[PDB]
């Protein structure tokens, strides 16, 4: 009903929230992270593309 | 299941934007005090060059041959542009796939994954494993490991120190045998019995141009001796450098022992190679215009105890005709600067050293227990003036370091705690650091040691008895 | 019993002194540049590849390929433990324990093989009998050496040599390679009027460059509906901004120690507490609620349970359990049917609560046990006269789970239902794993 | 395995000499100081008894100790009738007699021996005046046993301060109260002497 | 039968390779290890002793002497023993800061198995000798080696009082 | 039996090129 609903609000207003400092270098990580694997993953496929093209014929 | 594009107006577009999307953002990206000293030393010119060679980065040939060919692409590809029912195609030249490059491509890829991938890891991996944590080779740590000896202060510290890896890549050549004779004579000559006893001995002994002539050149640097030679100087004031980082290495070696004289040994080193004078002279030679001449003449003729800097400055106005009385010993205008120079020095004189533990009154046995040390930087994230010493060339921060040690036993007690900052021609400081106190019940006797580097004759000895009890 | 199988096994060596962490981190991205380069690599005995593909729900759950290298790499891995857990459950020395792992390699190897033969007998790569003699037999030793190499690989990189386990890394880059390929793909699909790409930017910037109206390319290249736009990435990356921030959300209880005074800390609980247990269990079900779906309807395809479970028709199911079950296509179909999106919303969310509720019990982080382990370790309340640890952790604890649960899957279902490119289980699973494992790291060396 | 050096033994001598041959002079002085030291070695042990193996230092001879308690009981009887002349000659004698004995024996007895006869000749410089010869007697005597004695801090300190340098005998001082009660009191009242 | 040879064909060749690889790369990796530089100098005495027995064989020669080079040699080894003892546990503490290279816990772990040889030989050598001459062997080592550098040091202390003396007469 | 850490990355690199190896093997048999 709405208990659970005031319940799990006067959680959240319990917890503390983040700064900016600390998000901004979190999300700078986790980008650095994903661009970085992004980037493998699309070479790699970018270069077995042709490869395998050529190797099935 | 795919059909290559053979006239040239998809692939164009696709390269040009990701090679745009790379050479953009590589182009973007590729587009504390000092004290007062009216003083300049001997060869000023080799000194403050030495200075200005120590940094040195471009960071600018890296990444001008990647901007300059990802802008000739890009404009080749814009003029192959400007030149001009359901199916997939690929944005990809057609001469790849075609029956004549087909093994020719296949190859190349083999031939790369195969060599340039291991190669690249197995030079990354041999490249970052002979640099140590305190930026000295492996091969020298563990060249001066072997040579600690259990209680060696003073003397045998150079000489275990003189084993270093960088005088090899330093002297390399016939870069060794150019003064030898020259620097070894006049160190072995020119110096007194009271500055070496058996070094001269132990450098008689071993048979290496490499360590010899990088233990003269040591010795001649630590004794101010200004040899003659125009081109022995420039790697003498190196030599100096280099001993200081393998001081720093030697230092955390030492740490590592369970002992204490050898701790004393390298911080005293420390503080002597950092400065010009030698180990076990007159720590009176910090102030910028003194030569051996008038630090014999100050304390005494012949003298087994040396004036330092505090109970040199706290005479009454004697020193003004005993010092600087004109034949030949100073001058008026170099001594009142010697003495504005020598008012600014940094030295801590603790007042208030006692155990707390954080929320107790008494210090319960095995529990965390902090000691607070208060005291007043008095001249005989704030940051302290840097050194004074302007015979070498790096300029260094003076730290400070904090370790207390027992006397019923020669060990050290707690590893030491290193900072170099203040909260700040006086004011009130502080200094915290914690430990772990001992398992067992009863008070016992410690004595701490505020020795200090980049300066000699600055240290605080006091004795603090602790406390516990249940 | 197990004894004589124990030296013939391989097993990579122990490491000799504790590794750095850049030779560390080294040796994972090796490790996950030779399992990329793996997968990307075709077979030999491949004839016929125009067949519908059998457990094609299980690809992005498994970090799989059909048709290449590493097509069963990763089961045997999961299989083994997986069995092992509950067998030991159900029912020590170094000398007990070394047979076991062992006999865990045992089962793996032998499922493996196992799972390799009765892929190459179903039919995927075509009829046995028109295939060859010996062809067959090629490629069960092919399989079965990838999965003995990849399931080696796994050994060294959890033996210490490695910073985590692979599994997560395996299942975390396969989904961000999808998610960066949707945006800068060179393919191109021509369904007529002429070419366009299916890469986002490419997209954008073909359609602003060859097109003769500036105002209808770009109202081409925003709202797509059919292909990946830029609309859908900026939505992707608003999600994953979100999600990054609403996970540094910690209740930090003051608790100081009882065997040595004065030394302090705190104990915090996240908002998503079991953080990717609820999405990644509730996706497995789904998967194979849809997998038995679609086996069930191909066999029997004319009857009254088989058409009230669920119906497919070009695959995408409609007009079933399983159709509910579905996330909605697009804003377009969530706006057509509200009904069926709001059965969705509401089953999404109460299953993550319950199933975040009921996992907390089993994963061993209840209150009644957590308390048991602190108070057994010294530590106690550091509150201003209030002594109650238990009262205080049970009254935190479960409202925290049974609330993260449901913030998770919310969060799921608006990345899905805003049109964020890649299914939202995939977003979910790689930014989870990839917090965790930077928060590893800079809790080791840096 | 190992380096052959070429020997040659003399007969009638019993001490092996080594022929010239290992090229380098610096080998050539270590390995003669070896031989000689391995010459030495040999007269104690072809001294020591009719067989050749030295006895276990478990079980220790009395004739030495007894002769070197009769030499620093005669030695100090003598200092005590008020001349010092012959009582340090006797102390040297005695030094020279405990120092010369072999090295096999326990050297806890022979280190506590000389301790005992370097303060005793530490005392009677300082009764002689003779303050360098004093001090360094005594710092060879607690250099010897440093803990349980606490009369040659005491000498040495006090002897420092007769010859000044006042900064050595602050640290002597210092170091005799970490490691220290009659030897605590005198220690505390030649400190206070500053 | 081609279809039964070639795929065990293919597989008979990868195990080959597979097994040639891991065979050269362990010979050449002891190889490697095996010709690191010594830890310590090369034994004197030892060397000694080997000298006067081949001497002994290539002929008289007493065997008091024998004795007293294997006594000389045994303390040799004992301190040398005393020094690794001490050495180990500053390097074991060392070596987790990383500020030291690997290959010097390789050339410790070495040094040490050859000086467990050494002393398993050289005890074996002793009881060869005379009848149960074993341990009083290390207790004489030890012992002669003790004394010996208590002796140097005193000999050293004792070699300054002439200059104690010219500075004293100096500054009167 | 236990096995060396790069002995494994050698073993994959050697699987990798012997898959290519079979299929331009192949490719050349059936092209002539």
């Amino acid at each position: 009903p709405r208990d659970f609903l005031k319940d799990g609000m006067q959680f959240i207003h319990k917890c503390q929230k983040p700064d900016r400092k600390e998000f901004k270098k979190v999300c700078q990580a986790v980008a650095i992270g994903f661009v970085a694997m992004g980037a493998i993953g699309y070479i790699v496929k970018l270069v077995h593309i042709p490869i395998n093209n050529i190797l099935v014929a | 299941e795919y059909n290559y594009d053979e006239n040239g107006q998809f692939f164009p577009f696709f390269v040009l934007t990701l090679t745009g999307l790379v050479t953009l953002p590589l182009t973007y990206s590729l587009l504390a005090p000092r004290i007062k000293s009216d003083f300049k030393p001997q060869h000023d010119d080799i000194i403050q060059n030495q200075k200005r060679k120590r940094l040195r980065k471009e960071r600018r040939v890296k990444r001008a041959i990647a901007v300059v060919v990802g802008w000739a692409i890009i404009g080749y590809m814009v003029y192959l542009i400007i030149v001009t029912s359901y199916s997939i195609g690929i944005a990809l030249p057609k001469l790849i796939i075609e029956e004549g490059s087909g093994k020719y491509v296949l190859m190349l890829y083999a031939s790369l994954l195969g060599i340039l991938l291991p190669y690249i890891v197995g030079r990354w991996w041999y490249g970052s494993q002979r640099y140590t944590r305190e930026k000295v080779l492996a091969a020298s740590a563990g060249n001066m490991f072997r040579e600690y000896e259990g209680t060696m202060i003073g003397g045998p510290i150079v000489n275990a120190l003189s084993t270093g890896e960088e005088y090899k890549e330093m002297l390399s050549g016939p870069k060794a045998e150019e003064g030898l004779a020259k620097v070894e004579k006049k160190v072995l000559a020119l110096d007194e019995k009271i500055l070496s006893a058996k070094d001269r001995e132990v450098l008689r002994k071993i048979d290496n141009p490499v360590r010899r002539k990088a233990l003269a050149l040591l010795w001649a640097y630590l004794n101010r001796i200004d040899l003659e030679d125009p081109v022995l100087n420039e790697e003498k004031y190196e030599a100096g450098s280099i001993a200081l980082s393998l001081t720093e290495s030697f230092t955390a070696i030492a740490l590592a022992f369970g002992n204490l004289i050898p701790i004393i040994g390298a911080y005293r080193i420390s503080q002597c190679i950092v400065q010009a004078i030698s180990p076990g002279s007159s720590p009176l030679l910090q102030l910028p215009y003194f030569t051996p001449k008038v630090v014999e003449s100050v304390e005494g003729a012949d003298v087994k105890t040396h004036l330092s800097v505090q109970k040199y400055l706290d005479m009454p106005e004697e020193r003004r005709r005993s010092l600087t009385v004109g034949p030949g010993l100073l001058t008026e205008d170099q001594y009142n600067s010697a003495i504005a120079v020598a008012k600014q020095l940094p030295l801590f004189a603790i007042s208030k050293a006692f155990f707390k533990v954080a929320g107790e009154r008494v210090v319960t046995p095995s529990s965390l227990v902090q000691l607070v040390i208060k005291g007043r930087i008095i001249p005989p994230r704030v940051q302290p003036p840097l050194a004074h010493a302007p015979y070498l060339p790096r300029d260094h921060p003076p730290r400070w370091h904090i370790f207390l040690a027992d006397a019923k036993q020669g060990k050290i007690a707690v590893p030491p705690f290193t900072f170099t900052t203040f909260d700040k021609t006086f004011n009130m400081q502080t200094l915290r650091m914690q430990f772990q106190a001992p398992p067992q019940v009863g008070n016992f006797s410690f004595v701490l040691h505020m020795i200090s580097d980049s300066y000699m004759g600055f240290d605080v000895k006091q004795e603090i008895t602790l406390q516990v009890e249940d | 019993l197990i004894k004589p199988f124990t030296p013939l096994l391989p097993e990579v060596a122990a490491p000799e002194t504790k590794v750095p962490f850049n030779q560390k981190l080294m040796w994972t991205g090796l490790t996950l540049l030779i399992f990329l380069v793996m997968s990307q690599m075709p077979l030999y005995g491949i004839v016929s590849s125009d067949t519908s593909d059998p457990l094609y729900w299980l690809r992005m759950m498994l970090a799989s390929n059909r048709g290449t290298l590493m097509e069963l790499g990763i089961t045997p891995i999961i299989s083994s433990g997986m069995v092992f857990q509950l067998l030991a459950g159900t029912h020590d020395l170094k000398t007990d324990r070394e047979l076991y792992q062992t006999a865990q390699k045992l089962f793996a190897i032998i499922l493996s093989f196992g799972q390799a033969c009765v892929h190459v007998l179903t039919g995927l790569y075509g009829q046995p009998s028109d295939l060859g003699a010996g062809i067959c037999v090629l490629l069960i030793v092919q399989l079965v050496v990838a999965g003995l190499v990849v399931i080696l690989l796994d050994e060294l990189l959890q033996k210490g040599y490695g910073l985590g386990s692979g599994i997560s890394l395996f299942i975390a880059t396969n989904i961000c390679e999808s998610i960066v390929w949707k945006a800068f793909s060179p393919t191109t699909i021509n369904t007529g009027r002429g070419p366009e790409f299916e890469g986002a930017i490419i997209a954008l910037f073909h359609l602003l460059l060859t097109w003769p109206d500036k105002q209808r390319a770009l109202r081409e290249a925003f709202y797509r509906q059919s292909l990946p736009n830029i609309m859908n990435l900026l939505a992707t990356l608003l999600v994953f901004a979100a999600v990054i921030y609403l996970q540094g959300f910690r209740v930090e209880i003051p608790v100081k120690s009882a065997r040595q005074r004065g030394v302090r800390g705190s104990y915090p609980v996240r908002l998503f507490y079991t953080s990717n247990m609820p999405i990644m269990l509730q996706s497995a079900l789904c998967s194979n609620v849809f997998l038995i779906s679609q086996m069930l309807y191909s066999r029997f395809s004319d009857n009254l349970l088989v058409r009230l479970l669920g119906v497919w028709e070009p695959l995408h199911a409609a007009s079933g359990i399983a159709y509910y079950m579905s996330p909605p296509l697009n804003f377009k179909e969530a706006l057509l049917d509200p009904v069926h999106t709001v059965v969705y919303i509401t089953f999404m969310l109460v299953a993550c609560a319950l199933f975040s509720k009921t996992w907390i019990e089993v994963s061993g982080s209840s209150p009644r046990d957590v308390a048991k382990q602190l108070k057994d370790q010294g530590l106690v309340m550091a509150g201003h006269r209030e002594q109650s640890m238990y009262k205080e952790l049970k009254r935190v604890i479960p409202t925290a789970a049974a609330f993260g649960g449901a913030c998770i899957g919310a969060l799921s279902v608006a990345s899905d239902l805003l049109g964020a490119l890649g299914s939202g289980t995939g977003i979910l699973l790689a930014v989870t794993i990839i917090y965790g494992y930077f928060e590893m790291a800079a809790r080791e060396g840096d | 395995t190992y380096t052959h050096y070429p020997l040659h033994l003399d007969p009638s001598s019993k001490a092996v000499s080594l022929a010239t041959t290992g090229q380098t002079p610096a080998q050539t002085e270590a390995v003669e100081a070896e031989l000689q030291q391995l010459n030495a070695l040999h007269r104690s042990l072809i001294s020591l008894d009719p067989p050749n193996v030295p006895p276990p230092p478990l079980p220790i001879n009395p004739k030495r100790s007894a002769q070197i308690t009769k030499l620093k009981e005669t030695a100090n009887t003598a200092y005590k009738r008020g001349n010092h002349g012959e009582a340090v000659r006797l102390y040297s004698y005695a030094i020279e007699m405990a120092a010369g004995r072999p090295g096999w024996e326990p050297v806890n007895l022979a280190r506590e021996e000389l301790s005992g006869l370097y303060a005793n000749r530490a005392q009677a410089h300082m009764a002689q005046q003779m303050w360098p010869e004093g001090w360094v007697d005594a710092k060879c005597s607690v250099e010897s046993k440093p803990v349980g004695n606490a009369k040659g801090w005491w000498r040495g300190g006090k002897c420092l301060v007769e010859m000044g340098r006042y900064d050595e005998a602050r640290a002597w001082i210092e170091q005799a109260l970490g490691i220290e009660s009659d030897g605590g009191k005198e220690l505390a009242a030649l400190l206070e002497e500053i | 039968w081609l279809t039964l040879v070639v795929p065990f064909a293919y597989l008979g060749v990868l195990i080959g390779c597979l097994a040639t690889f891991s065979s050269l790369y362990r010979r050449r990796k002891a190889a490697k290890a095996a010709s690191l530089e010594p830890w310590f100098p090369p034994h004197l005495q030892r060397d000694i002793y080997h000298s006067l027995l081949h001497l002994d064989q290539q002929q008289r020669v007493p065997e008091t002497v024998l004795k007293a080079a294997l006594l000389r040699r045994a303390a040799e080894d004992i301190k040398r023993v005393m020094a690794i003892r001490e050495q180990k546990q500053a390097l074991a503490l060392l070596l987790q800061r990383g500020s030291v290279g690997d290959e010097l816990w390789q050339r410790f772990l070495r040094a040490e198995k050859e000086m467990e040889d050494e002393v398993r030989d050289v005890v074996a050598e002793a009881n060869s000798y005379a009848p149960n001459w074993g341990q009083v062997i290390f207790q004489s080592a030890r012992e002669m080696d003790a004394n010996a550098t208590y002796r140097a040091r005193m000999e050293e202390y004792q070699a300054t009082v002439a200059e104690e003396r010219a500075w004293w007469d100096k500054k009167r | 039996l236990r096995v060396d850490p790069v002995v494994v990355l050698v073993l994959s690199l050697c699987f990798i090129f012997s898959v290519v190896g079979l299929h331009v093997i192949a490719k050349i048999t059936r092209k002539f």
